[PDB]
């Protein structure tokens, strides 16, 4: 304790009564005359220590210092994600117990948890001649945390795993169980380094916190308090020079991630160290998306011009993309835009995502492979995909993240509803190349050929089908009519009753030569011809039959409402888009004079068809809760409509103010 | 691969009547808050004709690293008072604090003192006649 | 967050430890003095209890007992005349001013004034609050207050006291009309800080020309000043906002000569408003909007022009940024 070494990498003396040692070595590392004095084995000592020094980041003193740019290098395959260099490591021969301790972490991230625990008990045994108890001490915590993470697997897989998966797969056979439920018996983690040599205690006091409950302890409460300091200078209005205290966390965070995964501990795949970087990825993208609006200052425009150490970057996106699950992500878009906030170093991201990509094929080619590593990889690939909108990928690349997203990707997890919002999200941040396009028409012939059997029911946990990927395929570019889909329209026949409706559904990239046989065989309903058709086109307005086919529905639902509008019960049809055709009557799509009798049954039916007339008084906020474009310009074309919304947005942001009813107020009325 | 860039400031804190440094350090933080206070202060109707604009007007700064100069600390020791302050950051601007005043607070640390806390406070005294809160002069890039 | 939503419990124990700790204070610092070595690690509580205070109900008595010893023995090293005054401020309104409370602050008052009869002692603040606050204070619960000590030390000056006579004059409320004619004939509004403090005090109402030319005289001085410091890099950032001062009045037409239009260039939230048409915009500062009073935000939302680029300006800082007071003036005032 006679030192502080800061984590921007400056000594500063504390004690120090006696005479300064570390100063001195400063002064012989900057001088190099001063050097040549020490004889030759100090001078062998003292290129050892600075080559130490320097790899571990040690500067100088903190007077002498100066601008610092301090940089951040993590060396280990397991954090970039280089499965195949590992597995090659791993499958070679081992020259010492040195190369053992890393392929066993090795064996650990990739899965093969019993092979890894055996290969550390075999490295407890082989490391007593060698006599170096830093192996034998990492080696017993690394099979200790791995036991833990089996014991954990088991309560997982032998649990929810009747409905989680179905096969109710059990890598672990349960005679490997019971062998380290034996071996691991009365361990006493805590009682391990108090065990040890005298010496050693002394020597590797460091190494303490690992076997004990202070591994990631009192940096979770130094954390706290960096938060708070760091979210109450976001809300006073104040500055910060030099080392701020969010630049303290960052350097910080990426001090526990290189120890950790450069030393090989298992450790680093727990839940103290999990919420640990979830907490400082978060803290670190708040105040990053802070400073992105700052106030101007009256004198701290040019008091702080540059205000600025922070930019996301390959380290960023991969620690976002492995400790945020999917969900986290989800809350996170919506309360800060990271789209403003830039990441940079993208070759180095779009390689981290194609190798993702080759993974998640590969895993395909037999689906058969170690179950926790699937339970651990394809949420970070579920992950990495669904952040790479932020980032600009490339040509022959996006190709092949666009193949594996449409293509071999389990549908356990990645079913179409999600597969659409990943492409689009994709999609967005690209301009969607031609080969894209024909990936996602390749992906269309191949789903329509599925259904094909007997139905292939589009189960979808979103709303969203296989249809609407040609809906954007059109949408973004209105001339995908290709040959290759309608040589199955019209050159099948127009009996399977399921490839008929999924053509229907799929009928604006569909000409009049499949016509003839696919909307053959459908007719027309009520408005069920209208749900479908015309709500994807093929007609696009209400034609002269419409104008009567609408009569139909109009006195149906009439009636409908009138049976219990006579008494007054809940038998009133659920089918309430006869309200759309109300609100159609709004945004100049119903323009029928028959439409002033059916007033009166629907509280906002004359709210949509009296434009003017409709007494506002009795305007609901629950008429604007679902919504679109063309009405939100339909209140900006109509200036009473404007007036009451106004007036009940208002009135909801002064009740009930949450997140949305601004949401629909700021984009329009002024 | 991530860099980190981190610039400093360089202040002196130093006497009045002479320009006795007292002592230097670095910069830590600083807080602008100009605002008003609560309705007590400004009630009713009250001053119709004449809008009076009030500003209540705050200038803290934190300052890290200080050590003490060594001739103002022998003539200190061997046995109201009014200082300045001036900054030196990076072009380069020349803040000037006229009449600060030092705050502060004693902390003991339990670890001998980890970290020393070696934070000094300084807020910025409007007198009725003063008016130069702060003075930015701007040099060569 | 919000503390005012949280509510306080045994209103009754937190009153007798603020009232230990101002007998403490008192006791301490009404003898020679307190140790140092005690006085380290007692006034650090203190100070924080006096401040959190504000929450709890108290009763007269002890109010009296506490204010008594915030503003007499609570020492100035760590309490301003700014930090007390709000401080104090925060005691007052929770409660009704009991009326045993006005008489301490008459007595604060008076002990300032006894002060002052050196010539080389001035207030220091830290906020921009003086003695003219607590008489403001004074005022804003009582109406009247012809004080008699204020009134009988003002009856007493001569030629050669003019910082007692400008002491007393920036208290000219409390003052009776025996002390204010006195005072008044010793004394004319002949400055710009003296322009200001008629105002505040509630003399000036209608600027009479020879007011007008004193302001022309402090912009032409301004303007002159500027155009030296210029040459350099210099930029001095003062704490008294005259200028701003003098566009509000522009603006809302409390003057009516044009010769402010020729000053234009000294100052941007001036040419804010001597020059709405011409001003740069986004120049604009958001956070004036935080300052202006209710009828200052009316008025600026009456004038069209000026509000086509402020509601953008309101839009941009509530959509990005999160405040209430923002959103509220958008809605309430503005569109």
């Amino acid at each position: 304790y006679d030192y502080h070494f800061e984590v921007n990498g400056t000594v500063v003396r504390h004690k120090n009564k006696g005479f300064g040692y570390m100063e001195r070595f400063f002064e012989l590392k900057e001088s190099c005359d001063e050097r040549s004095k020490l004889s030759k084995k100090q001078y062998e000592r003292f290129n050892a220590l600075f080559n130490f020094f320097e790899k571990n980041g040690v500067i100088c003193m903190a007077k002498d210092a100066g601008t610092l740019n301090t940089s951040i290098e993590i060396n280990s395959l397991a954090y970039h994600g280089k499965y195949d260099v590992m597995k090659k490591f791993i499958e070679e021969q081992s020259v010492s117990i040195e190369d053992d301790y890393k392929k066993a972490f090795f064996l650990a991230c990739l899965g093969r948890w019993e092979e890894s625990y055996d290969l550390y008990s075999n490295i407890i045994l082989n490391s007593i001649d060698e006599s170096n108890g830093c192996v034998y001490y990492l080696s017993q915590i690394n099979r200790y945390r791995i036991y833990q993470s089996i014991t954990q697997a088991v309560t997982q897989f032998n649990g929810l795993g009747l409905l989680t998966f179905g096969r109710h797969y059990k890598p672990f056979t349960d005679e490997f169980l019971a062998r380290i439920e034996r071996e691991m018996t009365n361990f006493n983690i805590d009682d391990l380094f108090n065990g040890m040599p005298f010496e050693f205690q002394k020597k590797y006091k460091i190494l303490e916190f690992l076997s004990d409950n202070q591994f990631l302890y009192d940096d979770t409460v130094k954390l706290f308090e960096l938060t708070n300091k760091v979210r109450s200078e976001m809300s006073e209005g104040s500055y910060s020079f030099g080392m701020s205290s969010d630049i303290v966390v960052l350097l910080r965070l990426y001090d526990n991630l290189r120890f950790l995964y450069e030393n090989c501990l298992w450790s680093v795949s727990f839940h103290e160290f999990h919420q640990y970087i979830r907490n400082s990825m978060s803290l670190l993208i708040e105040k990053a998306e802070y400073e992105r609006t700052r106030d101007i200052d009256e004198l701290g425009f040019s008091f702080f011009g540059k205000k600025s150490g922070f930019f996301m970057e390959y380290y960023d996106f991969v620690n976002i993309s492995r400790h945020f699950k999917i969900d986290d992500i989800k809350n996170l878009e919506r309360s800060c835009s990271i789209d403003k906030i830039r990441f940079g170093e993208q070759e180095k991201i779009e390689e981290y995502l194609v190798g993702i990509a080759e993974e998640i094929t590969k895993q395909f080619s037999a689906n058969g492979m170690n179950v926790v590593f699937y339970t651990q990889f394809i949420s970070e690939a579920k992950a990495a995909l669904y952040f790479a909108k932020y980032v600009k990928l490339s040509e022959e690349g996006l190709g092949k993240i666009v193949k594996a997203l449409l293509f071999y990707f389990p549908e356990r997890d990645l079913d179409i509803g999600k597969r659409y919002v990943w492409l689009e999200r994709l999609t967005k941040c690209n301009e969607l190349p031609k080969s894209i396009i024909s990936i996602i028409d390749d992906f269309l012939v191949l789903q329509a050929e599925k259904h094909i059997d007997q139905n292939y029911s589009e189960v979808s946990s979103n709303g969203l089908y296989s249809r609407d990927y040609g809906a954007l395929i059109k949408h973004f570019e209105k001339n995908f009519i290709s040959k290759r889909l309608s040589e199955i329209t019209l050159c099948l026949t127009q009996d399977k009753q399921k490839q008929i409706d999924f053509l229907f559904k799929l009928l604006p990239l569909l000409s009049t030569n499949a016509k003839s046989h696919l909307l053959s065989f459908k007719s027309v309903e009520n408005i069920n011809d209208l749900m479908n058709g015309i709500r994807i086109g093929l007609i696009d307005e209400f034609t002269p039959e419409h104008e009567e086919l609408i009569i139909e529905y109009l006195e149906t639902r009439k009636v409908n409402y009138i049976v219990e509008k006579e008494k007054g019960i809940q038998t009133f049809s659920s089918n309430d888009y006869m309200s759309t055709f109300g609100i159609w009557y709004f945004l100049e799509e119903i323009n029928n004079s028959k439409m002033e009798e059916f007033i009166g049954m629907d509280d906002q039916y004359d709210f949509f068809v009296d434009p003017e007339n409709f007494d506002y008084k009795k305007f609901i906020p629950s008429w604007l809760k679902n919504y679109n474009d063309k009405l939100l310009g339909k209140i900006a074309g109509n200036k009473h409509m404007k007036h009451h919304v106004i007036e009940v947005l208002k009135e909801r942001v002064k009740n009930s103010n949450d997140k949305r009813y601004l949401e629909i107020l700021m984009n329009y009325f002024i | 691969m991530k860099t980190v860039i981190q610039d400093t400031a360089d202040v002196y804190f130093k006497r009045k009547s002479d320009g006795k440094l007292v002592f230097t350090a670095e910069a830590q933080t600083a807080s602008f808050s100009q605002a008003i206070s609560e309705e007590k202060l400004r009630g009713g109707i009250g001053n119709k004709p004449l809008y009076i604009l009030k500003s209540e007007k705050e200038i803290n700064l934190t300052v890290k690293n200080a050590f003490f100069d060594l001739e103002w600390l022998a003539m200190t020791q061997g046995e109201s008072e009014r200082y300045e302050v001036e900054y030196r950051t990076i072009s380069d601007i020349y803040i000037q604090f006229p009449n600060v005043s030092p705050s502060g607070e004693f902390e003991m640390s339990l670890e001998n003192g980890n970290a020393l806390a070696p934070e000094i406070k300084f807020e910025a005294l409007a007198d009725t006649d003063t008016d130069e809160m702060a003075v930015v002069i701007e040099a060569s890039r």
